[PDB]
This record gives structure tokens, C-alpha cells and sequence, in this order.
DNA sequence: GCATCCGTGAGTAGAGGGAAGCACAATTTAACACTTTTGTCAAG
DNA sequence: CTTGACAAAAGTGTTAAATTGTGCTATACTGGGAGCCGTCACGGATGC
């Protein structure tokens, strides 16, 4: 017992009896006559209608509520022909969570013709729920007709619109979600007629005009799922996926010390030089800090014009030329 | 984890424990007064929701009539329990009747059994037995063409109701506005509606009628009752170690030997908690840490195609189970859609 | 006692394996026209 | 060491094109589906 969530859920909702039209109909005038009652509310008090619609669902609801008893005392405190707004506003949101609860079944119905898309059952009914409470609000009763016609609108709404947002690991566009589903249905509709997995060329064709075969394949390459790093390879259960791939980013015991060489080889050949070139190298090239200095911040470490390091730079740089051609100690690095 | 920490500490079984978090059942933290079944309710008492909803909110039932046939009963009229409301059904509980949908309704114009068909897209605006003043509206409609009036002065009788609701209640006629409003919960000797001439003398929820110039108290508590770990939680900040150890220490003097080796266990995590520092309410989680990136990879491969690791998922529906809980709670959804969410929270967090 | 629940069961290697559309509003991206930089060729 | 004086490069501002996010549709429709035993055998702890 106890261990379906889906079969707790449904026994809950089973416990509201159905509405017949009659009951539907006064539900649906009093929460259009309660919201019409606040909005009244706030023109003759000056306070947010948003505001004031959420002191009225307080209250209701039971159980910042320091200042939602402060504005509800002053709302009591308005004489009789005022407080008789309050009464209505009062019935109509009760009415609205009475109006809700008593269509849960209608979701659950329409529901589960989406399973299998990406989302378990109950997580699309919960989203269904969202949709059904929309319609409830912009629900017009004038018009006669039955509640089941214009909330199915919405309900299908919200379960289309959840698939397209949460059933990806890496999120796409509702905009290009539905491109790729429309690329399926296409593809499936010529392999049954052509007899055979037709071409990018043939889908493209096929799908309309500012299409080409390289427009498919991007789009196919765009639609691939990531790959779980846990799966299973083999009958026995100790290798994985994860198991093969190396690891790309932290340099090799090989290529740190590569580096090191490097570093040590190069400073030993810029003592060769004189004082002033070697700091000059050091600055212009960025071994100190990290970053490359220009022919101006250098200029005003040192207080020299652009034009002078300029050329100083470019006789430490022939200097070292001469040297490297004699011994052949720093080629070996490139 | 056998034996259960939580269940422990509270002295509550495998079975009670996994009721209150899975939201099969509700735990008393403030009774206010209730009574069930005769019997005060206690705290730390397991309720079931047939049994929370009788306390909070009442009891009431609703009788289907059969088309054509007319009840014998008047609005506003007590019955008992076992009562023929109908020849067609019987009551099942002592209240007070009242009209829900009168089918026809039969205006006694003074000058008359004059008999009006009622739609459903109709509603009627005056009550039984109600003197109406000429020209006021009798029967409102959608449509202005199709909107029944009053001809003339007279008494208004409504027949045919299309189901009797027996609501167990008290009704206090008002003579000038209202004190309180609907949804409201008041306490015998409080001011109900004339400022003090008219006065509850019980508990219960009020509700306005307007149309019939009557204030309904239906009889209930404000029980204090909770599910999920949010209950659970509570009493495990209210828990007092040095007062419970010595409690656990005077048991062990009982000869039985059951009674002493069930008393060492409960105190050695008492002493554990003690001796430690931690708190019993740490148990329960309010933030959920999350893994550093790296430890759980989402990395390309030698072609194009990437691969990532379960953790990616499973961190993936805590969010989005968390955000729709945020959304619904600034809707005001109704308890049912809101008690799912937090039961589907819990089981993501497991 | 006797019913219910829960965690445990050798190592290394290989080798295959691996289901709507539309309109409209915000929002981001790319092209392009000036404009300050900043290295440079030539003197002095 | 310095001044001049370009010439390409880097930087900035505006703006149209592309992409992305959000709301809505009125006959009536109101509690899921899938599974199926060589169900692994054996201690240890717990509840009653």
C-alpha cells in the first residue's frame, strides 16, 4: 500500500464529486462577480488591485502576515455599502478553489495521451494542473458554453509547452523544437512512400521552400541527445563508458616539463644580454605577470619615449639571433 | 536506515513515520480544543483525512433529488439523522436543511400560484417566504429578454430543489452588518454580527448569507495539524535532550528486561546528540549542497557527440520540481494540487 | 516463537563495444562607419 | 636620446537582421497501464 504515488494521487481526486451544469454554472458567476468586486474594492480605497486580491485569498486559504491583518482591519473598518464588496469578493474566491478542485479528473484524462515524451505521468498531470487553473480565470460563463470545451484549450497548452522546456538535458528553443519535430513527421511520411530511408536531399525538398540538404543535416546534428557516461558496456557489469575517455584538460607530466626546460634554457640566454635589453625583452614579451606591455606603459615604467624602446627591443632581439646560430641550444623547442 | 534516528527520538514506528512524510496522514501539534468521537484530541495523535476534514471543517452531505418529485421540507429547517428529507433518499446525519437549486420557482403574487420554469443559466435572487417589493428582480438570467421580474408585491415559495444539502450548523439572524466575513473562524462568546447584540456560543466557521439575511456558523476547530517533513521537523526543534535523558534513565530501573534493553536504545542516540554537539533538527533538509561541476562532467568526445553523468538528471528534476512548487504556492492552488508537489519534492530529494 | 525486513556472495587479463501554428514582443548578433592607438620608416 | 608623420590595427556607436520568449485558441470530452516465478539462499537484526 501506499507505494504508487499515481494510485494515491487518483483516489484523492476521486473523493469531489462532479459538478452537474447548474452547480457549474453558479461557480462560474460568482468568481466572475468576486473579481469584478475587487477591482471595485481598490478604485474606492486607493490600494493595488493585485494587492488586495491576495488579503481576500489569506483569509480563505486559513492558517508578510503582519501586514495582511492590517489591511484587512481597514477593509472592515468601510461602512455597509462598502463592506458589501467584501462579501462578494470573499465568496468568489472560495468559489474558485471549489471550481478547480472539482475538475482534476479532466487533466488526468488528457494527460496521459502525452506519456513517453520525456516526462513521467505525474509531473505532466502537475503541469496540466497549471493549464487548468489559467482557464478558470479567463472562463467566461455568458457565452454558454460548457467549461470542458474552453479548458481543454489550456490544459494542452501547458502539457505541449513543459515537454518543450524540461524534457532535454541541453534546453532548445520552442521555435526550433518544433522545426525538428515537423523534420521527423516529414521523413517518416517519404520512407513508407519511397520504400526506403530517403536522402537529405529528398527531405529537403520535401519540406518546403529556403531548404537544402545541408539545412538537414545541421538540423539532425543539432537534435543528438548526450550519451550517459555510466552505460553499460559488455554482459559483465564492470566496465563503463566513462571508463575510455581521457582526460584533455591538465597538461601531461610530459608537457609540464617541457615548459620548465623552457623557462630555465630561456633565461639563461637572455644573461647575455645587458641589463636594460633584458628587461626590456622581459616587459614587451609578458614574463613578468602575465601580460605583454606596450611601447608606452614600458615607456613610463622607465620614462623613455616609443620610438627608443622600439629599437632597443629590436637590437636585444639580434643579439640573441647571433648566439642561438653558434650553439643551436633553444631550437629543439619549436 | 533500521533502526530508524527520526523514529527514535520521537518514539514513532517505521510504519507511523512513513505516513506523516509521505503524506498519508496528519499529526497534532496544537489539538485548540477538538473534540473527536467523544475523546479530546491529543497531540502527537495520528489523524486520517476523513477524520481532519470532519474536525476543521465540518461535517455536511448532499441529497441528489430525482426530477419532478418535491421534498417535503421547508429552507432553513433542522432535521435528524435517519429523517426522510426525500421519499426518495433519507439523511444520514442531524442539521439543517436548505435549498440548493429550485427547479420551479411558484411566486404568490398578492392582488396567486403563479409557477415559473427556472433554467440552469438562472439564478434566483430572493429567498422562501420573502416579501418582494414591485419591480424588484425575482429570477436573474443571462439574458435580459428571458430575466423574470416582479409584477406586483407578494410572497415568493421555491419548489422542486434539485438536491437538499444538510449542513450540521447554527444560524443567527442579523439585523445590521456583519462584524465578521466569510472564511472567518470564531470562538463562543465572540462578537458574531450586530456588534455584539448577536454573539457564536460555539465553535466554528462563519459564512454570510446574504440572500437569506442569516449568519451560518458551521461547527469545526482550528486544529493544528501538519504532514510532510515540515511536521516532522517541528518536533524535533522542540525536543529537549537533558529532559528526555533523565526521563529514559528513571525506565531503566523497571525489573523487566524488556522494558530496560528498549530504554538503553533510545538513550544511547540521546547521549550521542549530547556528547557531540549536533542538533536533532539537522536531519532534515532546508538547503541541498550541489557537486562541483567537474565531478560530475558534461564533455565532448573525439567526435562530436557529448556524454555526461546521471547526477546531471537527477539534480535536473529537484529544480524543476522545486520551481513549479514555487509558482503554485504564489497561485493559491487548491491543498490537493499543493500536497502532490511537496510528496513528488520528497521523493526527488530521495 | 516466528514473522518481516535487509545486506552479502575471489583476483587479474581481454574484446566487443558504442508528438500543433500562429502572431507579436523582447533580446541577441552581425555588419559597418568613424576614431583613438601604436607600432613604424626616415631624419637629426 | 628625440620629433614628425603616416598606415594598419584596435576600439567605439549605431542599427538592421536574426534569434528567442510568451500568450492564446470557445461543440463536448472528467480515476493509468503493465505485468506475468527455476520468484536466490542464508544469517542477522528487529518487532510483537
Amino acid at each position: 500500500s501506499t507505494s504508487d504515488p499515481v494510485r494515491q494521487y487518483l483516489h484523492e481526486i476521486g473523493q469531489v464529486p462532479l459538478l452537474t451544469l447548474e452547480e457549474e454554472v453558479e461557480l462560474a458567476r460568482k468568481v466572475e462577480e468576486g473579481m469584478e468586486a475587487i477591482k471595485k474594492l481598490s478604485e474606492i480605497t486607493g490600494l493595488d488591485p493585485d494587492l488586495i486580491r491576495e488579503v481576500v485569498r489569506a483569509k480563505i486559504l486559513g492558517s508578510d502576515p503582519k501586514t495582511v491583518e492590517e489591511i484587512d482591519q481597514k477593509l472592515k473598518s468601510l461602512p455597509k455599502e462598502h463592506k458589501r464588496y467584501l462579501h462578494i469578493a470573499r465568496e468568489g474566491e472560495a468559489a474558485r478553489q471549489h471550481l478547480i478542485e472539482a475538475n482534476l479528473r479532466l487533466v488526468v484524462s488528457i494527460a496521459k495521451k502525452y506519456t513517453g515524451r520525456g516526462l513521467s505521468f505525474l509531473d505532466l498531470i502537475q503541469e496540466g494542473n497549471q493549464g487548468l487553473i489559467r482557464a478558470v480565470e479567463k472562463f467566461e460563463y455568458k457565452r454558454r458554453f460548457k467549461f470542458s470545451t474552453y479548458a481543454t484549450w489550456w490544459i494542452r497548452q501547458a502539457i505541449n509547452r513543459a515537454i518543450a522546456d524540461q524534457a532535454r538535458t541541453i534546453r532548445i528553443p520552442v521555435h526550433m523544437v518544433e522545426t525538428i519535430n515537423k523534420l521527423s513527421r516529414t521523413a517518416r511520411q517519404l520512407q513508407q512512400e519511397l520504400g526506403r530511408e530517403p536522402t537529405y536531399e529528398e527531405i529537403a525538398e520535401a519540406m518546403g521552400p529556403g531548404w537544402d540538404a545541408k539545412r538537414v543535416e545541421e538540423t539532425l546534428k543539432i537534435a543528438q541527445e548526450p550519451v550517459s557516461l555510466e552505460t553499460p558496456i559488455g554482459d559483465e557489469k564492470d566496465s563503463f563508458y566513462g571508463d575510455f575517455i581521457p582526460d584533455e584538460h591538465l597538461p601531461s607530466p610530459v608537457d609540464a616539463a617541457t615548459q620548465s626546460l623552457l623557462s630555465e634554457e630561456l633565461e639563461k640566454a637572455l644573461s647575455k644580454l645587458s641589463e636594460r635589453e633584458a628587461m626590456v625583452l622581459k616587459l614587451r614579451k609578458g614574463l613578468i605577470d602575465g601580460r605583454e606591455h606596450t611601447l608606452e606603459e614600458v615607456g613610463a615604467f622607465f620614462g623613455v619615449t616609443r620610438e627608443r624602446i622600439r629599437q632597443i627591443e629590436n637590437k636585444a632581439l639580434r643579439k640573441l639571433k647571433y648566439h642561438e646560430s653558434r650553439t643551436r641550444k633553444l631550437r629543439d623547442f619549436l | 536506515d533500521v533502526p530508524s534516528k527520526i523514529g527514535t527520538l520521537l518514539d514513532l514506528s517505521a510504519t507511523e513515520l512513513e505516513q506523516v512524510l509521505y503524506f498519508s496522514k496528519y499529526i497534532v501539534l496544537d489539538p485548540k480544543g477538538a473534540i473527536l468521537n467523544g475523546v479530546p484530541v491529543e497531540k502527537r495523535q495520528l489523524l486520517t483525512d476523513e477524520e481532519y476534514r470532519e474536525l476543521r471543517y465540518g461535517k455536511q452531505e448532499t441529497y441528489p433529488l430525482p426530477p419532478g418529485v418535491d421534498a417535503l421540507v421547508k429552507d432553513g429547517e433542522e432535521v435528524v439523522k435517519g429523517q426522510e428529507l426525500a421519499p426518495g433518499v433519507v439523511s444520514r446525519l442531524d442539521g439543517v436543511a436548505l435549498y440548493r437549486f429550485p427547479r420551479r420557482v411558484r411566486v404568490e403574487y398578492v392582488k396567486e400560484p403563479k409557477d415559473y420554469r427556472v433554467q440552469p443559466h438562472m439564478n434566483v435572487v430572493v429567498p422562501e417566504g420573502a416579501r418582494v417589493e414591485a419591480g424588484d428582480k425575482i429570477v436573474a438570467a443571462i439574458d435580459p429578454e428571458e430575466e423574470v421580474i416582479a409584477e406586483a408585491e407578494g410572497v415568493v415559495h421555491l419548489h422542486e430543489p434539485a438536491s437538499i444539502l444538510v449542513v450540521k450548523a447554527r444560524v443567527y439572524p442579523f439585523e445590521d452588518d456583519v462584524e465578521v466575513s466569510t472564511g472567518d473562524r470564531v470562538a463562543p462568546g465572540d462578537v458574531l454580527a450586530d456588534g455584539g447584540k448577536v454573539k457564536s456560543d460555539v465553535y466554528g466557521r462563519v459564512e454570510v448569507d446574504l440572500v437569506r439575511n442569516v449568519v451560518r456558523v458551521v461547527e469545526s476547530y482550528d486544529i493544528d495539524a501538519r504532514m510532510g517533513a515540515e511536521a516532522i521537523q517541528q518536533l524535533l526543534k522542540e525536543l529537549d535532550l537533558e529532559a528526555l535523558e533523565k526521563e529514559l534513565l528513571e525506565e531503566m530501573k523497571h525489573p523487566s528486561r524488556a522494558r530496560r534493553a528498549k530504554a538503553r536504545k533510545r538513550l544511547e542516540v540521546v547521549r550521542a546528540f549530547l556528547d557531540s554537539g549536533n542538533r536533532p533538527e539537522w536531519m532534515i533538509l532546508e538547503a541541498v549542497p550541489v557537486l562541483p561541476p567537474d565531478l560530475r562532467p558534461m564533455v565532448q568526445v573525439d567526435g562530436g557527440r557529448f556524454a555526461t553523468s546521471d547526477l546531471n538528471d537527477l539534480y535536473r528534476r529537484l529544480i524543476n520540481r522545486n520551481n513549479r512548487l514555487k509558482k503554485l504556492l504564489a497561485q493559491g492552488a487548491p491543498e490537493i494540487i499543493i500536497r502532490n508537489e511537496k510528496r513528488m519534492l520528497q521523493e526527488a530529494v530521495d
